[PDB]
């Protein structure tokens, strides 16, 4: 309850205050007088996605520490990184990562 | 009390980021052998006064052929974020005391982009569509390192939770426990905010002046509470509060001294500088803070 | 493509249908159907072309939407009981929606119009990998969970898609769009049988492997995608047509070859339960995928077409590449009806 | 060159041997927190075990009050084959109390922040 | 099916204990480690039955117990345990590391008075043994009887009859 | 030897980054099986008590079950004090 | 089909989250832990046929506890009859309904 | 009681589906998505799953429908279901998710090379030629 | 089974509905998808919150995971789509026929 408060008190204030600051200069009035789609961008895209999704598969360690099992965990925390760091050796050897 | 604490959490901030254009202007005229803003008011103090008067009855140039609704939203979505993150902060009790709130920092983070998509979208200009897209690529590039890096540090703090990061930090800062990390995640904040080297790029303009610059502090604080610990008496938080401020005003300072001292990259360079020479570091770091304290027994207690 | 890289690929997609075939638990088997969906689509995109790519998305929008049925009658069967082990369905809409599923994955009728499409636009060897390697995970499931799902909706896809399959082989011209029909009908023919007698199912499956692999093998020998450019091939190699039209006959169903050993079977089966109109009419139905069977042999090897004169060029120079098991595979495709009983195996 | 790197890897061993000794602290001050716990414990379970058991007594007094006059009601019926003790919902205890402690009961330590 | 079957508010009816929260874990340690015995029957009980209904005596029991420690504190030490209690309350937390000083105060205070030893580490969480004379209860899931198991049959495998008797195949 | 030395002095120039990264994987792959605390920090956290610990009915024929906390028997936690 | 290569080797590589009940993190108890583990016991080698038809008691009793909806029935027509009442008026709430109660600890 | 609450989301994430649905506009469509799921994740965060819920709203959001947003650029009743005791002095969903590691090795495995096969799949289908 | 299931089951068919319609823009048919993936992930995690079954929590993550590939995966397909045509329209993909 009280976040929901905060941010319809952020979200209202903001509101009131763009449009206070859109509409004061609008009571005077005045005159009142493509192709290209490069590839690099849609790489770069996907490959933060894909490390999104890996460092959404390594964001629960601070809990996975306690679990009595420290030299399986520590194995699969490695493995993972290992993966990780062995899926952007890859990018970058194969010109994956280049402007 | 609840809505006093919410306006009093808000107004200082936005107080805060009127005053910073001043400070940032005589700092950078200091830095370049002259002197900033002192005619307006005694020592310029009342330039950002001024300066908003001016830029709030300026007419807006809307382009009057693109999506006005967009174009409407965006500012509402960047001071939306930009305010809303500051309440998980403890200094040193939290507006709001959240289980997960570096969870929640990083959420709000990787949401800030849309503001910078849609405002690109809805320019109607292909050059300007052009730039958007370098920013948010750059923007999400960086805080994947950004939440690599969080994660490694938090991992001998035990939890998510911000208030903690006070009692880990009681007997020593964390800069000494991992220094490396902690300037790759300033240049990552440097970076992220689109700030010098990294800034390749009336009402509205305003609006998003301002969120940038909150982001600029909050961004700020939260590298003062992760990496540079204050001592935290429960009876006088005002030695906390007062030492948090000091550090975040010294970081703010090294923002702007940065800025003022050094070249632009380019873009395909800080692509090269993040894709191959943070993000191998960060995964090695990563893998020595998952080891360390199962080598030397000194798991941090909550779970 | 980099031959580590297909490789890699490969292992793969064998790696997701090893997964589902081998794991007990829906989560796991949605995780393979997935893992083998993600490794096939660079496998149809090897030879780069507009065409590949039209089919690639067609099939990936096929099997995606199938992954997401699956996944959704996995969270109603597991909402209605509390169970994650793939056993008896617990629920009539959760069987239902994953029967679907199954189908769409599989290609029977209606779910079957992007065979023919991804089939045609994709090349003979991606063809037959997808052809014959992708029904192995979708029959399995179909056979682990036979005693829950509803005989009426089976019996009624497998019907269409028998029909479905016999009336589209006759107009197609295209090899490829004639396999992809010659597919949706087997396919027909094997779910048919899962109500009563998973062991037909797999022996079916079994048969249908070995022609299709015989039939797409020899098509790669003499590289002919069209119908006349098949009819050019007695001129160069007469061995491999007529090896064609007896496997071409053994695929209709003809004894004392080995293709007469599956329909036989599966009729004997639904023989027993008392059901006599339906093996009759699925009979009557395959006479037709007997029918455009004989036209391409007719075609190929039975009557001799006009040749082209730069074929002499041709005479003078042998196949380089020699695909091995072939001649194992049509053996095994043509004469193994005596050994019949050898089902008892539960192969 | 070499004097900057043993004077950074001088600094990250003395942070790393200081976190050890803070942290070896706070595991103990966290085991002894969960002995006062584990200590206190037994009071809470059967005090819960007492406020469970009224608000279904209660519950079902009323119920025994409402349901006089439909004509095939059997005023408290399991709904449950077995005969074993099963743990009730929330609503099986809050179900006729007013409004606002159907909220709190529910909600209050998702709310509260 | 069946009437589920309630003790009368009669039977709930005990002298609660009114201390707060943190006046509880001022004096956990100490009360843990005198109370033990009627908590650990209590709490066994709990576990064995698996059901509230069947225990309400032995919570009677605890909350006598631990009245009767809070009354011997009150009697003895209720000045150094005032203090405790008001400064483990103040903090937000309840940490007990805060005013180490008032409770090395109180513990010396009441093993002064009433000879009591502060439980060291690892002591509180020790799983310990019950001497109780209930009856261990027979079938406490309340279960049914399990079905019968299939037949099972055994025997040594001969050749098949006739070999396959698949059609006209005599092997 | 002589290849392999020349290999890393000529990547410890013109590419540290690369060199120091591989060098910190490969220190917090190996060390962990050698550091004589893990098992350390393997029975702190078997030590933590997240559960109450549900008492067992005497029988007579349990010596090593203290009857009391305060008893001698059962595990230890002076190893951890004097850590 | 099933090529059941777990049983063959007992590698256990996803048998552990196939039921509610089996070895949670913590001692953690599923809502459903006692109906689950009843009618695991009535069915287990039984086979399907038998197990559906003989043990359906506990499964009926599983799937309450899993979805409550007698309860919810039930709740929801004293609930009815209730408001039918006290629109009436022959029905007025105790004080401990009303918030007037003396709360215990 | 807030007006059933719980319903009050699903109504607004049901309206959502509804106005995506229709396919209007692409970017539109996307922008019904992001309040789909926002809507999504408070009902989620409502109901107790804190981790769950930020999680979507950290990786579906900020990572997977902005991957979206650029690629389209670039071109042209409740209450009573819920628990009667404790947690203990933990979360629940916290230690389930984090058995990831302890218990879910397979798991790991599978995800893990699957991701890897992605990269590959990825990097063969944008080489082009 | 109260409203929310049946609301999310709701939205989980207007979404399938919405993707098998088919108007135009590929895009579309993606983030119709991506919708009907949303459902399931809030009524999996519905499901396995409410009963307490600790050790399915890790079965959210691993679909989202899962399926955010296949997203990427599709999203790589349209470009090459849009890049032989110049624009994703659905019509554009009929040379193969039946
Ligand atoms: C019941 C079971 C039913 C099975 C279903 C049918 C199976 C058919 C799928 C098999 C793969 C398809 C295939 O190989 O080509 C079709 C092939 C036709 O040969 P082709 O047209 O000349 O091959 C053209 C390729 O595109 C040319 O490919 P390339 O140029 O990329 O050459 C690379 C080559 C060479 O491989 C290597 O370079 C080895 C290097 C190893 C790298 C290690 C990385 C691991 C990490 O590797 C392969 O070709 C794939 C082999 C995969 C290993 C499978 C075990 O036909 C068959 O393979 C028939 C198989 C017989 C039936 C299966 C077994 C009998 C039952
Ligand atoms: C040679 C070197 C080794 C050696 O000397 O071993 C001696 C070895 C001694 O074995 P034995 O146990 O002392 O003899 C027991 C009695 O013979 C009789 O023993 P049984 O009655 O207990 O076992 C016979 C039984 C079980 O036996 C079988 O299941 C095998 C079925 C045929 C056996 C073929 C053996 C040689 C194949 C040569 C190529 C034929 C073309 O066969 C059947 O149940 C009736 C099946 C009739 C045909 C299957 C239905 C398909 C119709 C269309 C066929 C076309 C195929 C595709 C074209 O005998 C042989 O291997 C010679 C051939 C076996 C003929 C007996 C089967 C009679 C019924 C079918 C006659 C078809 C004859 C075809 C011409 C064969 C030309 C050679
Ligand atoms: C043309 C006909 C098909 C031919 C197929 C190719 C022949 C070559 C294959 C080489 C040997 C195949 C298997 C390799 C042996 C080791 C594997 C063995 O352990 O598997 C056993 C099983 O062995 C195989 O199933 C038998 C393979 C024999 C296939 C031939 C039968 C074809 C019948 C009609 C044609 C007659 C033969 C013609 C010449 C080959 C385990 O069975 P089980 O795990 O417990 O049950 C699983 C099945 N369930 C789930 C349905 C219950
Ligand atoms: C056995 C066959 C080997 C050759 C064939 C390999 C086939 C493909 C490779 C994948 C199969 C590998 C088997 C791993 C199964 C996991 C389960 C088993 O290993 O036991 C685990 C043992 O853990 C081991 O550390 C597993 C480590 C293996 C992972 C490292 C390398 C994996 C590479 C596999 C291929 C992935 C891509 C290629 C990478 C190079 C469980 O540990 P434990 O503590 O008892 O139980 C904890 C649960 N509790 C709490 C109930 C007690
Ligand atoms: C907008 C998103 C804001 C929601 C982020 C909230 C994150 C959070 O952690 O709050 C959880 C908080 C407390 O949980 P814990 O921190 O784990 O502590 C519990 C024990 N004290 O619980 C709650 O928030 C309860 C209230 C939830 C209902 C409302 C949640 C917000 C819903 C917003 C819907 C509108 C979104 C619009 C789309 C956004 C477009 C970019
Ligand atoms: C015994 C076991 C010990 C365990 C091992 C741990 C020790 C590790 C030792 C090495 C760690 C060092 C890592 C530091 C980060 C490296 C970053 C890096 O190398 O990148 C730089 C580039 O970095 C930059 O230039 C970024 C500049 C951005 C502007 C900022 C200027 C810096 C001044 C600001 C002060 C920083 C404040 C830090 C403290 C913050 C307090 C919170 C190199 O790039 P290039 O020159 O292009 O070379 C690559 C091609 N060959
Ligand atoms: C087994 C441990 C693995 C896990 C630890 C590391 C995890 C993360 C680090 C790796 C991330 C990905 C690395 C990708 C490697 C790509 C290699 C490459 O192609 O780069 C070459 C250049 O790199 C090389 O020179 C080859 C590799 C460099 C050295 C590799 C390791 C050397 C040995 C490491 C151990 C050192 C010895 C231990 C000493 C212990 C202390 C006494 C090309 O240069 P460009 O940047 O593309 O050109 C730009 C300028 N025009």
């Amino acid at each position: 309850m009280n976040i929901m408060l905060t941010l319809l008190t952020n979200v209202t204030l903001a509101s009131l205050l763009v449009l206070i600051a859109f509409w004061l200069p609008q009571l005077n009035a005045y005159s009142e007088k493509r192709l290209p789609f490069s590839m690099k961008f849609f790489l770069v895209a996907i490959t933060f996605l894909l490390f999104d999704l890996e460092i959404a598969l390594l964001l629960p360690l601070p809990w996975a520490s306690q679990t009595n099992n420290l030299k399986t965990m520590l194995t699969m925390a490695l493995f993972l990184l290992i993966l990780l760091a062995a899926s952007l050796a890859y990018e970058w050897t194969q010109k994956g990562l280049e402007w | 009390m609840f809505m006093i604490n919410i306006l009093s959490l808000i107004i200082p901030i936005l107080l805060a980021v009127a005053f910073l254009t001043l400070v940032e202007r005589k700092v950078l005229g200091y830095m370049q052998l002259r002197k900033g803003p002192n005619v307006v008011g005694p020592y310029g103090l009342l330039q950002p006064i001024a300066d908003a008067l001016k830029l709030f009855t300026k007419e807006p140039l809307r382009p009057a052929t693109s999506s006005i609704s967009m174009f409407i939203i965006a500012p509402i979505l960047a001071l939306s974020l930009a305010l809303t993150m500051w309440v998980p902060l403890p200094m040193p009790y939290p507006l709001i005391n959240m289980n997960l709130g570096v969870l929640f920092m990083l959420a709000m983070s990787s949401l800030a982009v849309y503001s910078i998509l849609w405002s690109g979208w809805a320019s109607n200009s292909k050059y300007a569509l052009i730039g958007a897209l370098r920013a948010v690529a750059q923007t999400i590039s960086y805080e994947v390192t950004l939440a690599i890096i969080l994660l490694s540090v938090l991992l001998m703090n035990g939890s998510y939770t911000l208030s903690t990061l006070i009692t880990t930090q009681e007997h020593i800062w964390m800069i000494f426990t991992s220094w490396p990390l902690a300037m790759m995640w300033f240049i990552s904040t440097l970076a992220e905010t689109n700030r010098a080297p990294f800034d390749l790029t009336a009402g509205p303009f305003a609006m998003f002046f301002m969120a940038e610059y909150a982001n600029i502090i909050m961004m700020n604080a939260f590298t003062a509470i992760l990496f540079l610990g204050a001592s935290h008496d429960p009876h006088t938080p005002e030695l906390y509060t007062i030492n948090f401020v000091l550090k975040t005003l010294a970081l703010t300072i090294t923002f702007l001294w940065i800025r003022a001292s050094y070249p632009r990259f380019r873009y395909d360079q800080l692509m090269h500088l993040l894709w191959k020479s943070f993000l191998p570091l960060t995964l090695a770091l990563c893998m020595w803070h998952i080891s360390l304290p199962i080598m030397t027994a000194s798991i941090p207690p909550q779970s | 493509m980099n031959p580590i890289i297909y490789t890699t690929l490969i292992m793969t997609v064998m790696s997701g249908t090893m997964l589902v075939m081998i794991s007990s638990h829906w989560l796991l088997i949605w995780i393979g159907f997935e893992m083998n969906l993600l490794a096939m689509i660079p496998v149809l995109m090897k030879n780069f072309n507009p065409r590949a790519t039209e089919a690639a998305t067609k099939y990936f929008l096929t099997q995606a939407t199938a992954s997401m049925m699956l996944m959704m009658a996995i969270i109603i069967n597991l909402l209605y009981s509390g169970q994650w082990t793939i056993t008896k369905m617990f629920n009539p809409v959760a069987m239902t929606m994953m029967t679907m599923a199954l189908a769409m994955k599989l290609g029977l009728s209606p779910f079957h119009f992007w065979v023919p499409e991804v089939t045609q636009g994709i090349s003979l060897q991606a063809g037959l990998l997808l052809l014959t390697w992708q029904k192995l995970a979708p029959l399995s499931v179909l056979c682990q969970i036979s005693q829950s799902i509803n005989p009426n909706l089976m019996l009624t896809m497998a019907m269409l898609s028998i029909l479905i399959g016999g009336w589209g082989g006759l107009n197609q011209t295209q090899l490829r769009k004639i396999m992809a029909y010659s597919s949706i009908a087997h396919m027909g023919w094997m779910t048919a049988v899962l109500p009563y007698n998973t062991t037909m199912t797999i022996l079916n499956l079994l048969i249908y492997i070995t022609m299709t692999l015989a039939m797409f093998m020899l098509l790669i020998h003499s590289s002919a995608t069209t119908t006349l450019s098949l009819s050019h091939t007695w001129n160069k190699m007469p061995v491999i047509t007529s090896l064609m039209m007896v496997t071409l006959l053994s695929m209709g169903g003809l004894p004392p070859l080995s293709g007469f050993m599956p329909k036989w079977m599966i009729i004997q089966e639904m023989t027993k339960n008392e059901s006599i109109i339906m093996p009759t009419l699925m009979a009557m139905t395959a006479l037709l995928n007997l029918y455009f069977y004989m036209r391409l042999a007719y075609s190929s090897s039975l009557t001799m077409f006009p040749s082209t004169n730069n074929m002499k060029m041709k005479w003078q120079f042998e196949h380089t590449k020699q695909m091995k098991l072939l001649p194992t595979m049509i053996v095994l495709s043509t004469l193994v009806l005596p050994m019949t009983p050898a089902l008892s195996s539960l192969n | 060159g070499y004097s900057m790197f043993a004077v950074g890897i001088g600094t990250l061993l003395f942070g790393y041997w200081s976190m050890m000794k803070w942290n070896r602290e706070r595991r103990r001050l966290q085991i002894e927190d969960f002995e006062a716990r584990i200590a206190l414990m037994p009071l809470f379970q059967a005090e819960k075990d007492r406020r469970v058991l009224q608000m279904l007594r209660e519950n079902l007094e009323e119920e025994a009050i409402i349901m006089k006059d439909v004509p095939d009601w059997k005023v408290g019926e399991s709904v449950f084959h077995t005969t074993r003790w099963v743990t009730p919902m929330m609503g099986e205890l809050y179900g006729l109390r007013t409004n606002e402690e159907i909220l709190s009961a529910t909600y209050g330590f998702i709310w509260y922040t | 099916p069946g009437i589920v079957e309630l003790p009368t508010l009669e039977d709930l009816k005990v002298q609660e204990v009114k201390v707060s929260s943190s006046v509880l874990k001022a004096a956990a340690h100490h009360y843990g480690a005198q109370c033990d015995k009627p908590n650990k029957e209590f709490m066994l009980c709990r576990w064995e039955e698996k059901d509230p209904r069947r225990c309400l005596e032995e919570g009677k029991l605890v909350n006598q117990c631990a009245l009767d420690f809070f009354r011997q504190i009150k009697r003895h030490c209720a000045e150094p345990f005032t203090e405790y209690w008001t400064c483990i309350d103040y903090s937000g937390l309840q940490l007990f590391r805060h005013c180490r000083k008032q409770q090395a105060k109180f513990d010396e205070c009441v093993l002064d008075k009433l000879g009591w030893v502060r439980p060291d580490l690892g002591e509180l969480s020790k799983v310990t043994k019950v001497k109780t004379d209930r009856p261990l209860p027979e079938n406490p899931y309340h279960s049914r009887a399990r079905p019968e198991p299939n037949p099972e049959a055994e025997g040594d495998l001969k050749p098949a009859k006739h070999g396959s008797r698949l059609f006209f195949w005599t092997m | 030897a002589g290849r392999i030395a020349s290999f890393l002095k000529n990547a410890w120039a013109k590419e540290p980054v690369l060199v120091a990264s591989f060098a910190i994987g490969g220190l917090a792959i190996i060390l962990p099986s050698l550091s004589p605390y893990t098992n350390y920090a393997i029975r702190i956290n078997r030590a933590t008590p997240y559960n109450y610990p549900v008492p067992l009915r005497d029988d007579g024929n349990m010596p090593d079950v203290p009857s009391h906390p305060q008893d001698p028997q059962g595990p230890s936690l002076e190893w951890l004090k004097n850590l | 089909p099933f090529f059941d290569v777990q049983k063959r080797l007992g590698l256990d590589l996803d048998r552990w989250m196939t039921i509610q009940s089996a070895e949670q993190p913590h001692k953690i108890p599923g809502r459903c832990h006692a109906f689950e583990k009843e009618w695991i016991e009535c069915a287990h080698g039984i086979g399907g046929i038998r197990a559906e038809k003989e043990c359906k008691i506990e499964f009926d009793d599983f799937v309450e506890c899993l979805l409550r909806q007698k309860t919810m029935k039930r709740l929801s027509a004293i609930k009815r009859q209730r408001d039918k009442l006290i629109k009436e008026g022959k029905y007025t709430p105790p004080p401990h309904h009303l918030g007037k109660e003396d709360p215990r600890p | 009681m807030t007006m059933y609450i719980a319903f009050i989301l699903s109504t607004i994430f049901v309206i959502g589906f509804v106005g995506f649905s229709s396919k209007p506009s692409p970017i539109y469509g996307g922008l019904g998505l992001i309040v789909s799921g926002g809507v999504g994740c408070g009902i989620v965060l409502n109901f107790g799953g804190s981790f769950l819920g930020l999680m979507v709203f950290l990786i579906y959001l900020g990572g997977m429908l902005v991957v979206f947003g650029y690629t389209t650029a670039m071109a042209t009743g409740d209450w009573v279901i819920y628990d009667t005791g404790d947690s203990g002095f933990f979360s629940e969903e916290a230690m389930g998710i984090a058995a990831l590691y302890s218990y879910g090795t397979w798991l790991v495995i599978v995800t893990g090379w699957s991701l890897l096969i992605g990269v590959v799949v990825i990097m063969e289908i944008t080489r082009g030629n | 089974m109260p409203l929310v299931y049946m609301n999310i089951i709701m939205a989980f068919a207007i979404a399938l509905a919405g993707l098998l319609m088919y108007r135009s823009h590929l895009m579309s048919s993606l983030l119709c998808l991506e919708g009907m993936m949303l459902s399931l992930f809030i009524m999996s995690t519905l499901i396995i919150l409410n009963t307490h079954f600790t050790l399915a929590n890790m079965m959210p993550i691993i679909l989202l995971v899962f399926a955010a590939c296949e997203a990427a995966l599709g999203l790589s397909l349209l470009v090459m789509v849009s890049n032989t045509y110049g624009t994703d329209y659905v019509q554009n993909l009929n040379l193969l026929q039946c």
